This record gives C-alpha cells, sequence and structure tokens, in this order.
RNA sequence: UAUAUUAAUAAUGUUAUGAAUAAUUAUUAAUAAUAAUAAACUAAGUGAACUGAAACAUCU
RNA sequence: UCAUCUGAUUAAUUGUGGUUAGUAGUGAAAGACAAAUCUGGUUUGCAGAUAGCUGGUUUUCUAUGAAAUAUAUGUAAGUA
RNA sequence: UGCUGACAUGAGUAACGAAAAAAAGGUAUAAACCUUUUCACCUAAAACAUAAGGUUUAACUAUAAAAGUACGGCCCCUAAUUAAAUUGAAUAUAAAUAUAUUUAAGAUGGGAUAAUCUAUAUUAAUAUUUAUCUUAAAAUAUAUAAUUAUAUUAUAUAUUAUAUAUUUAUAUAAUAUAAACUAAUAAAGAUCAGGAAAAUUAAUGUAUACCGUAAUGUAGACCGACUCAGGUAUGUAAGUAGAGAAUAUGAAGGUGAAUUAGAUAAUUAAAGGGAAGGAACUCGGCAAAGAUAGCUCAUAAGUUAGUCAAUAAAGAGUAAUAAGAACAAAGUUGUACAACUGUUUACUAAAAACACCGCACUUUGCAGAAACGAUAAGUUUAAGUAUAAGGUGUGAACUCUGCUCCAUGCUUAAUAUAUAAAUAAAAU
RNA sequence: AUAAUUGAGGUCCCGCAUGAAUGACGUAAUGAUACAACAACUGUCUCCCCUUUAAGCUAAGUGAAAUUGAAAUCGUAGUGAAGAUGCUAUGUACCUUCAGCAAGACGGAAAGACCCUAUGCAGCUUUACUGUAAUUAGAUAGAUCGAAUUAUUGUUUAUUAUAUAUAAUGAUAAUUCUAAUCUUAUACUUAAUUCUUAAGUAAUAUAUAAUAUAUAUAUAUAUUAUAUAUUAUAAGAGA
RNA sequence: UAAUGAACAAAUAACACUGAUUGUAAAGGUUAUUGAUAACGAAUAAAAGUUACGCUAGGGAAGGGUAAUAUAGCGAAAGAGUAGAUAUUGUAAGCUAUGUUUGCCACCUUCGACUCAACAUUUCCUCUUGGUUGUAAAAGCUAAGAAGGGUUUGACUGUUCGUCAAUUAAAAUGUUACGUGAGUUGGGUUAAAUACGAUGUGAAUCAGUAUGGUUCCUAUCUGCUGAAGGAAAUAUUAUCAAAUUAAAUCUCAUUAUUAGUACGCAAGGACCAUAAUGAAUCAACCCAUGGUGUAUCUAUUGAUAAUAAUAUAAUAUAUUUAUUAAUAUAUUAUCUAUAUUAGUUUAUAUUUUAAUUAUUAUCAUAGUAGAU
RNA sequence: AUACUAAAAUUAAUAAUUAUAGGUUUUAUAUAUUAUUUAUAA
C-alpha cells in the first residue's frame, strides 16, 4: 500500500519519548543532552 | 459446518454451571512465553480467553470433616475442582476432585 | 498554609459554663529546607576491527 | 482510479497506551518487517580503512628518445 | 558521469490534478471576490456535533465566558508497564548494571448528590458474549361455562373521582395509535468459564481554584515533497420505499473548484447501440455479453448423514403475456494439488507454499526438561505436575503404513582397555 | 472426443528416473489454484460502423522534464575500430514552418541480462583448517571440605599347602553420623523520647554434679547447685 | 648429454673462534653430514564447497572473416530406363557459385503471434518456346525467355516447423539486425516463491518437468504522410492550361461456342479464338436497404419541484355600501401547536383557511422500452 | 472545405438584377391519437 506517512503525530507519545525529562531521567538520555548542549545546539530536547 | 466434525468433549451433566467463589479465584496474568526481558523464552504460546487462577488447596493441613456442595470446572486445570465446606468452621476451599 | 507549627501574652468575639478554653488580630522563643555548574589534561578497568604480512591463522 | 472478485460472529476489524531490534527482535516461515523496503537498519568514530582496478594530474622552448622479449613469481590487469 | 554559482536547449512545448453552470448589481474596475434569482452535485454525505493533529488557518487584536446537576480535564483508585527511588552486609555481576520486595508514577478504565435542583470538607465514636422462546391467563373475531384462531406479555405519565399528615406527596379505581429505538431488575444456553484498586453515624463547615471551549476536523486548515483522486477515530445522519445503514429521489444544510472561451480532424481513455454469423478471436472465452423473482413452494446423484451437495440445476404460485429506474442475484462436468475456514512475499509470484484440527516419536519426577541471562542471581515454562510442558515429523477421516539399524547418531551392559593433569621416593 | 486435436478423460506397462507418516491409494464438500469439455451469451472475430463525454487542435493567463562536445544535421555504392548526416565517387534538393507516423540518429533514463578478472565483500553448507560457548570426565597425586561399618579384590612380610590360611598396605561398591557445605518456609536498677553497656534477680531453653521415687547397672519423673542464649525454629541433600 | 630442491627451525660430530662481572658452563660461530617443499625458485606447522538473495572495482583483456558442413550449378559418364548413357534418371571421385543450416576465429558485450510491408529470382500459378522409340488427344516430365498480377482458412502445439481437414491457378524460395517491441502482444526462455525425478554429506544443482510472476518515453535531427507562409515571375493580375516529372493500374478462374470436332479400336478428348458469368484489388456515391442517430415523438416505475384555474385567509389600491362589509385588481400562504406512558417517524382527534384539477420540470446509464 | 490554415459561397438594400447563416412561411419526413372528429354557418 502507499507509504511516506510513517510519521502519525501524539503529543504524548512524542513528548514521552523524546521529551527533556524523558532523556534527562536516564544515563544514556543525560549524556545525549549533555551532547547537545557542548555541541552549542539551542533545542537541547522536545 | 467442517470445523464441528471432529469437536468431541465429554459431557458431565454433574458439573455446576455457576460463576466460582470470588473470594478465592484470583486474576492470571499473561505473560505470552516471555520472560523479564521481554524476549519469548518459551514458544508457541499467546494470547487466548481471559481467565481467573482458582486457589486449590494442595496441602490441606487443617483437616477435620468436610462436604463437598459443588464440582465445578477450572479453566487453569485438566483435572476439576471441589468446593469443599467445613462441617463445623464453615469455611470453603478447592481440591482436586476424585 | 515557614504569611507555617508549638508555647506564652494583651485584646476582641467567643464557646464553655469569675476562671477555663480554643478562633481570630498583633508581638516574643523554639522548630527548615534550595545540587546547571563545563570542556581538554591525568590515572584505572575492559578492549576491538579495517589494515600490513602483496593470501592467512602466530605476528601487526 | 474504475470494473470484476473474496471474507464479512471471527484464527475478525479497529482506537488509545506499553514490551521485544541491531549476533539482533517479531515472524501461520516469504530470506517478510524493524520509520518509502534488512542473506541483518541508521548515526558518530577507528578513517584520508584497503583498492595489483577506473578516472583525473594545469605554461612554453630545446636536445636524446624506447618496449610489448627472456627468466621468476598463488603468476600471467602486478612486480623484480 | 569533478564541487559550487549564474544562464541556456527541450519550450512558450507537456501540464494547470475526479467536477455545472447562467444573468443582474456591487463596479461605464471582474469568468476567478460579495449579494439576489435560476440550474445542478453531495444527501447512513461533500450536512450537523465531536476526538487527535496542526505555521490561529476562525465570523480576529474591542478575539474563543463553567460550583455542579450528561462537562471534560484537574483530583481519588488502579491495568499493561516504567523508575540514578527504598531494602559490616537483599542477591548477582570487570565498570556500565541486572534480579527480587517495597514505594511512586502511569488511562485507552472505575468514582454518591442532584430541577421538588445538589453540597465533595474537618473533628469524634463504632458486571464475557448472547435470546426474550414454549405453556398459561386475561382481551378480541367466527361458532356453543367447553372449542378454533389472534396483538400483548415487565417498567417509563397525563386526565378524572375517592382515602390518608394537611392547595403539598402517597395509595386506590377507570381512559388513552402502530413501527423502530433507548437504561435497569427480572428470567437462562454454551464453553472459549469472563479486569485491578480507593465504611456508617453525630457535630461543625461551604463566599464555589486552574486548564480546555474559535474555525478545519472523510480535509484548501492533519500524515503523505504539492491548496496531492492516497491514510485518518465517534454519534445523529427528514421524509417516500423497502428485510435492510442495499438501491432510487431529496426536506434542510453545504457546495459547484488557481484555469477559461470555440470545432470536437487523425488518435487515446470511459461509456451506448449494432445487421447476418456466434469463439471462426486468442497461448488460453483475457475482455465483454449473458439474470423470467428479491417472496412462498419444490429441489436429484454422491455422501463422512451435515438441506454437505444447496442459494442444487431445470420447475411452479402472485398482476406480466411487446417493452420501459436503480440495487441483490451469472450455468453444468471431468482431471491434478490440498481435507476444510484461514496466513504469506508492504510495492511484479496468494499458490500445489505456511498454519490447522488429527496421528506418531521423544525429553523432563518438579531441587525438572526447553529458552534468555558480557554471567549469575533470576524470569517464562506455571502459581502448571506425565491425560502436563518442550522438541521432532506427518498432517481431518475410509483401506493401509511391508523390509533392513550396514553407515551417522541415540541408548544399555562390560575395570577389555590406552591417555592428560595432580604426587610423593629413588636410581643413573 | 473434433472436418481435422502435440491439449483433456479411460485403459496397457521394460517405472531413463513411483511407493507407504520427505506417508501410499479412492471418495463427499470446499478452492478468485492449473488444464480440458458442453449450453447460453455476446464487437473476441468475419469486419468494422455510428454516437456521448475528457484530451488532442485554436485564442488568453501561468509554465516543467529527462537530453545536450560544437553543428551550416540529404540518398545510393565503396571504404573504415568491420552497419557513415560528417571520408571517396555520384545523384537529388528554392527559404521557414504546422498536425501526424515512429524506420534511423548503434535514440533517453531508471535500470536492464550473462560471462571473466580481483591472491575483493557478504550469507549459507560440511568428515575443509584453526579456535570456542555448551555438555561430559579426572585432580587424600589441588582448595572450600571430615569420619565410621560392611562386602569383593590387587600386592607383600613371619608362619604354613605343593613339585591353602593369618596379618599389613591400598583400590572398588554400599550403608550410616555431623556446628563441612547447599536448598526451602515462618522485666526492674545504675552508667553512658529513643538507643547502648553493665552487677544483681524474674521467667524460658540447653548441658553437668548431687538427692529422692517407680520398673528391667540401665530407663522415667521431681528438687538443689553451676555455665551459656533471650539470629532461630521446621523440612530436605550431605561428604 | 637426464638421475633433482633455497633459506628458516632442528640433529650429529670435528675446530678452539667468542664466552654479556671473572672461572667454567649455557649459547652462538666455522667445517662435514641428515631429513622434501612433485603447484618441483619452495607465500603457513596447519584450510573444502554453495549462492537464482547476493554486493563492489574493472574488461567484454546479433555484425564481420572462413566456407569443413549445407544449398545449387558445371565437366566426364558407370548404371537403370522393354531396345539406347545423355526423353527421364546420373554411384563414388573432379571444378566451381551463395553465404539461406550445423560449425571455426574472437575485431565487435530474444523465439513466436498481430500490423505494415519493401526488394531479389535460384518461377509455385498465369504468358511465349525447345526436347519427350519414353510428345496419339487430354493430363504429364525436363528445359529456355519472363518478376506485370497473384501465392489460404481451420483442429493440435508457445512454437517458426510438422500431421491432419476443406478449398484454389497456385497455396514458391529467400534478403531486409534470421524486417517490423521509442508500433502492439508476450505463450516458450530465463530473477526472486513452490513441488516432483536425478546428483550431492549437505548448502544447492540440472542442454529436466509444472503453477505464478513490472517495464517506461510528452519526438530535437534525418526520413515519411498531409497542409501552409516567404520567394526570383525570360519579372503584373484574373482565368484556361500542353510537353514533362513522381506515382497508381497492369489480373485470374468457371461455364458456353468452335465441338463431342481434331486425335484415338475403345476409354478419353483438343490447339487457335470469342462471349457470358464471377473471384481478388482499387475508386466514388447515399436514390433505395441495415446500423447509428445525447434531433425529436410516444409509452412507463419511483421520488421531488413548479405554472395556471378554483376554494380559503391577510395586506394594498379603485368602486359600492356603511373605519365595518362587499366587487375588481395585485401580492403573499395551503403552515403551525397539544394529546395517544421514555426518544424518533407515521396515523387519527383537537386549533387555524391550510384546496383540488390541468400542464410542465429535474434525477435515476440518454433511468428504461418502441419508433425516428 | 476544414486540426490551425488553405478552398469555396454571401457582405443587396438602387432606376436592375445577387438569400451567406439565424428567424418566418410553404411543402415534405419522423412521432401518434383522430370519421364517435377538425374550421365555418343555419
Ligand atoms: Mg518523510
Ligand atoms: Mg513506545
Ligand atoms: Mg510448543
Ligand atoms: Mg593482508
Ligand atoms: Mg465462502
Ligand atoms: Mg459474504
Ligand atoms: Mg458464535
Ligand atoms: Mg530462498
Ligand atoms: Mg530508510
Ligand atoms: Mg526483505
Ligand atoms: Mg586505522
Ligand atoms: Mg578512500
Ligand atoms: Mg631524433
Ligand atoms: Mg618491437
Ligand atoms: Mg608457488
Ligand atoms: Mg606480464
Ligand atoms: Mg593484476
Ligand atoms: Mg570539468
Ligand atoms: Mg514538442
Ligand atoms: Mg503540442
Ligand atoms: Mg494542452
Ligand atoms: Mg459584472
Ligand atoms: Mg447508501
Ligand atoms: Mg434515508
Ligand atoms: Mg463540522
Ligand atoms: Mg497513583
Ligand atoms: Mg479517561
Ligand atoms: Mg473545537
Ligand atoms: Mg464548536
Ligand atoms: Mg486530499
Ligand atoms: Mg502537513
Ligand atoms: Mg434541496
Ligand atoms: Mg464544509
Ligand atoms: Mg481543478
Ligand atoms: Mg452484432
Ligand atoms: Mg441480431
Ligand atoms: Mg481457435
Ligand atoms: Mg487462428
Ligand atoms: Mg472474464
Ligand atoms: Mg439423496
Ligand atoms: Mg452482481
Ligand atoms: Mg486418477
Ligand atoms: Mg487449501
Ligand atoms: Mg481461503
Ligand atoms: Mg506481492
Ligand atoms: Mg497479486
Ligand atoms: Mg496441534
Ligand atoms: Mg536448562
Ligand atoms: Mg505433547
Ligand atoms: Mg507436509
Ligand atoms: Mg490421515
Ligand atoms: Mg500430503
Ligand atoms: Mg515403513
Ligand atoms: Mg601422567
Ligand atoms: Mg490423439
Ligand atoms: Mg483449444
Ligand atoms: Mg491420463
Ligand atoms: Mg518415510
Ligand atoms: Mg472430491
Ligand atoms: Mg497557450
Ligand atoms: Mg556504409
Ligand atoms: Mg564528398
Ligand atoms: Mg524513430
Ligand atoms: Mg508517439
Ligand atoms: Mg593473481
Ligand atoms: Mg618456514
Ligand atoms: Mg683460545
Ligand atoms: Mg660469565
Ligand atoms: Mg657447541
Ligand atoms: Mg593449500
Ligand atoms: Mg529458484
Ligand atoms: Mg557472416
Ligand atoms: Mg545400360
Ligand atoms: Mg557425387
Ligand atoms: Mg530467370
Ligand atoms: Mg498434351
Ligand atoms: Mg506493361
Ligand atoms: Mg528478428
Ligand atoms: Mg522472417
Ligand atoms: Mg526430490
Ligand atoms: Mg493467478
Ligand atoms: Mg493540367
Ligand atoms: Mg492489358
Ligand atoms: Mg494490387
Ligand atoms: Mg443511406
Ligand atoms: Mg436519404
Ligand atoms: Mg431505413
Ligand atoms: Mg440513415
Ligand atoms: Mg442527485
Ligand atoms: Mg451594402
Ligand atoms: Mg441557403
Ligand atoms: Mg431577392
Ligand atoms: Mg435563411
Amino acid at each position: 500500500k502507499s507509504r511516506g506517512n510513517t510519521y502519525q503525530p501524539s503529543t504524548l507519545k512524542r513528548k514521552r519519548t523524546f521529551g527533556f525529562l524523558a532523556r534527562a531521567k536516564s544515563k544514556q538520555g543525560s549524556k545525549i543532552l549533555k551532547r547537545r548542549k557542548l555541541k552549542g545546539r539551542w533545542f537541547l530536547s522536545h | 459446518s467442517p470445523g464441528l466434525r471432529w469437536y468431541r468433549s465429554p459431557i458431565y451433566p454433574y458439573l455446576y454451571k455457576g460463576r466460582p467463589v470470588r473470594a478465592l479465584t484470583v486474576v492470571r496474568k499473561k505473560h505470552g512465553g516471555r520472560n523479564n526481558s521481554g524476549k519469548i523464552t518459551v514458544r508457541h504460546q499467546g494470547g487466548g480467553h481471559r481467565n481467573r487462577t482458582r486457589l486449590i488447596d494442595f496441602n490441606r493441613w487443617e483437616g477435620g470433616a468436610q462436604t463437598v456442595q459443588r464440582i465445578e470446572y477450572d479453566p487453569g486445570r485438566s483435572s476439576h475442582i471441589a468446593l469443599l465446606k467445613h462441617n463445623t468452621t464453615g469455611e470453603l476451599s478447592y481440591i482436586i476432585a476424585c
């Protein structure tokens, strides 16, 4: 069937699995949070 | 239908038809053949009708004379179940039926 | 409810039934807590493969 | 897309959440799917991996100017 | 087929993306915007309310109004599940971390009061899914307390007239269409045996928090590179007609499009009809054509006895005897493969391949086999116990499954038997 | 069976090269599976014709794409890195277009398709080579982590049999005991509100000594005294 | 003239050369000898296959040449031909031509069907002619000139081919990238799926079998089919126009007459020529016939909307009557509301004034049938 | 006649002659009722 519509939005899932606390509350999540910060990125997380 | 040509099960007219005692039955969780890692440790096991794991006595420590009131069918056991009622205390219980 | 709790006091209202008593207003003593905090350098543990050997396994 | 065709009370369809994935999951089993297609994804790093292979390598004038044979080679697209 | 920027050719060519429009006026500025009328399309939607999503795109900055009584979130409670959290020394592990117990979080779920409108706080004491069948009786029609047939099997609130505390409530008695449909107890059939968690009184008390609210939401307002014929959850979805949410019209609503105006050449696509033949076409009846009820009867051979065959083919009853909407409805047989319903190659293979119920072998006695665990604790197996669980092959059923363990394994018995590691002591 | 059949069905069997759970054979139903036959039906065909709508064409507005060494881009024969718009000879052709056709420009782009090379890559197989998880076995001739009894047998010493016994030292097998291991379940008072130490005594449990009673030196009960405890208890495996 | 093997690592003995603080030693060194790398200049002490599920970097590290083969001819004539090699036939050997089959070299990396065909003649039929003790006639055999016209429809198979059936005058042979996929189809052939037979220990494989299975293009240039504009015209315009150039056509069969004549014992049965019927192909036409005919008319099922007439009610303007009532005209409307136990629809009663006819219209494939 | 082109017909309204398309009239065709009937008067 037709494809391309893989991203079906949902604020709950988007925030729960890519949000700031979804990464600030884990070792691996924190590591990528600080890596983006060191690179100088404005938007640390979702 | 062709699916009924080999449907064959024993009929026991004496088996209970009502629901079991809620005070003993507890919910049976479905793991899907998956261990705490999430992987399927045991294969070929999957979803099915919802069930309640009955609590059947397998020790019978307390003892004393007891009378059976109804012989029921346990969805989680190949054997039947008997609801015992103590002749003095009146406590109820389930035991593997003979 | 830290503009907080307990205790004391002056008053009010005020139950209770002069005194008590809490509620309130206002004073004084005690009771309590705020982690974004760098990178590189150093040391320690585990530790590859591509590659070279014009192949490859000891070796690198 | 249209016509035609199949199931349509079930091993059915579907909404909202959750678990399982990179030697690695799910799989009524097709080497099917894991964010437009997996005999094993993507990103960063080792890393300018290696390439006896292909392509490219920029102004002028002057003098000399070949070979494609022999030997050896896991060697016949290479090299001495 | 070098990287970046600018500009050419294809070329003013293809295309402008399902479509009905017309006049008059705003406006001696309009095919494209607004209004009025006519016509048309969608109408169990292209309408009306919503959920999620989103550059607020809306009838807009002077903008989306909540104590609650059908208003949701918020808050209490938990499911699946998650957790740098808790437990001289919980257990395990090169670190990372994993496991078990607690605690906390987590809706897609549960949460008394209410138009005769209602009051949530503080203190003290003690329900899986599924049907409403048959008899009975009342009441009715033809017949004579007997018989045939017939709507009904239970509630939903108005009026009249009476009795109670006294024109507020209850009770009684009588009257009051049919077809759907709604929530509540009732009654009862099957195995596939059907969630978790958070009290009553007595007194006192309530000045009603925060957030959501526009419009689009079967789409120009979301996911699809696009104002993309694709994907997107829920409830009503006028009537007429029907068994029906099929099919035909359409009341009301919305709507008629970033392309227009002429002739419609050859040719292409989607449709309508076609004389005489009727498969001669073609790899192959691919495509197209073919329907004499849709209700009530009737319905063979074979057969695993199952109207399976079967919606049997032909046939009959109801006005039709020349026809006049749409939808449902498209024959018979032999053979090969597979028992059948199902699954499969998202995007060239849907099958004879996978699964299947059934048959057969084998491992495991639970302090177990099987699987996972840089590797263990431990987890699934299972809150199960040989009629159970794991693995293997075949694959419903009728008639059957003959022979041989040579080779690779498996399994039982034999010190028959070599060899590694580990050690003393003692000779050259 | 058809006018005629390499297709279909039945039958026969030198089965190149069937055969019984890699199941064998014959059925009923099922099948959008594959092949074949009959009836109807038809524009599939003889043989194509007419008609409608959206394009195609024209005018207005907007406006891509693959491709492109430069082009002033004809035919035939010959030649040629072997099939010429471009070389040689010769012929034809006034300049520019529009709607069509699709024979060539070895037409264009995805992407075709097969070979050979690389001391290239990846998956899969195995009695290819080399390791390894896993499983199995030994180390009182290693550790954690010790003993007793019984039975068979090996070798030897004093004593014997002949031209067979005792004893010592081991090994094998079984059985038993355990604080080896391992599994499973559940009061007062002083000294430093709660915690801790400490002399004394209360009560429970265990062990020893003495006294008294009752049965066949031994068993059972009671009292006195001394010592310890306030992780254990129960079950299982066990050197 | 062949009777062979490098280093490395080890082994044995001899020399007295070093001896890692010194003395020894250990160890190395020089000399002599030993064992095979046969892929024999020997990559390690130690290594086989499968891939159609495949991937990357590269090279090609039907046309063309040849003509053994194949087709055809020529020279000579052994032998058949009742007689006679040369009417017809023509062993084996010889000389050639073509590149239509099977091959060989490596310069160069899709069979069949549908549609349209163009070209050659090595002529299948039609036209003229020579030979034929084997031309009596008619049918025939062989050969020469001849390419103007023509050269099939079905069953089977994916087939070209081939067998068969029914016709014809005949159902010829080739070339054109074995013509024609930027023209169509795609049945065979091959890629992913699956199964059977055989091979293999298997993974998989087959000059095997069977079911299923993706291609696309808007034409710039050449060329071609049609249509225009500019132009240079033995120099204008309107009209008529010959030679010429390009191309189309060119036929074939049956019957009848000659004539049952010629020929022939008989059977059978003419040449030469003419006419009439047709076949195939092409061009033109719509008077008539069939088709179509979204021109049109009629019939008909369901639903909705509208115009006119009539009845009712209200408003407005004129007239009569007495702001009432009535006539004329115009406009507007045929609603609504309550009850029948909760909701919706309908039905009836209740309230109001809430009408019947006639003729249209739209939708259902042009709704559908019959005509035209 | 035709894709756009091109060809062909008319563009008369005057002292006289000229019809290109639409419309109108006549005749005819088609469709389908009609003699039980159409227009008129006496
Ligand atoms: Mg995307
Ligand atoms: Mg998730
Ligand atoms: Mg299993
Ligand atoms: Mg290397
Ligand atoms: Mg079915
Ligand atoms: Mg169905
Ligand atoms: Mg059911
Ligand atoms: Mg495969
Ligand atoms: Mg991707
Ligand atoms: Mg895949
Ligand atoms: Mg490196
Ligand atoms: Mg590189
Ligand atoms: Mg020189
Ligand atoms: Mg040279
Ligand atoms: Mg070599
Ligand atoms: Mg070389
Ligand atoms: Mg090379
Ligand atoms: Mg460049
Ligand atoms: Mg063009
Ligand atoms: Mg064009
Ligand atoms: Mg266009
Ligand atoms: Mg206007
Ligand atoms: Mg519908
Ligand atoms: Mg309706
Ligand atoms: Mg809406
Ligand atoms: Mg909670
Ligand atoms: Mg909720
Ligand atoms: Mg909203
Ligand atoms: Mg709203
Ligand atoms: Mg859309
Ligand atoms: Mg978007
Ligand atoms: Mg309407
Ligand atoms: Mg709308
Ligand atoms: Mg549009
Ligand atoms: Mg016809
Ligand atoms: Mg007919
Ligand atoms: Mg045929
Ligand atoms: Mg044919
Ligand atoms: Mg069909
Ligand atoms: Mg029968
Ligand atoms: Mg149908
Ligand atoms: Mg058979
Ligand atoms: Mg099947
Ligand atoms: Mg099926
Ligand atoms: Mg597919
Ligand atoms: Mg398919
Ligand atoms: Mg089973
Ligand atoms: Mg295990
Ligand atoms: Mg089993
Ligand atoms: Mg099988
Ligand atoms: Mg069976
Ligand atoms: Mg089978
Ligand atoms: Mg057998
Ligand atoms: Mg040893
Ligand atoms: Mg035959
Ligand atoms: Mg056939
Ligand atoms: Mg057969
Ligand atoms: Mg077998
Ligand atoms: Mg059958
Ligand atoms: Mg234009
Ligand atoms: Mg040439
Ligand atoms: Mg020249
Ligand atoms: Mg072309
Ligand atoms: Mg074209
Ligand atoms: Mg090489
Ligand atoms: Mg060596
Ligand atoms: Mg010396
Ligand atoms: Mg020394
Ligand atoms: Mg030495
Ligand atoms: Mg080797
Ligand atoms: Mg294959
Ligand atoms: Mg050639
Ligand atoms: Mg002779
Ligand atoms: Mg010869
Ligand atoms: Mg000739
Ligand atoms: Mg003759
Ligand atoms: Mg001539
Ligand atoms: Mg060809
Ligand atoms: Mg050919
Ligand atoms: Mg096989
Ligand atoms: Mg198919
Ligand atoms: Mg002329
Ligand atoms: Mg002539
Ligand atoms: Mg001709
Ligand atoms: Mg005609
Ligand atoms: Mg005519
Ligand atoms: Mg006619
Ligand atoms: Mg006609
Ligand atoms: Mg409509
Ligand atoms: Mg004039
Ligand atoms: Mg005229
Ligand atoms: Mg005139
Ligand atoms: Mg006219």
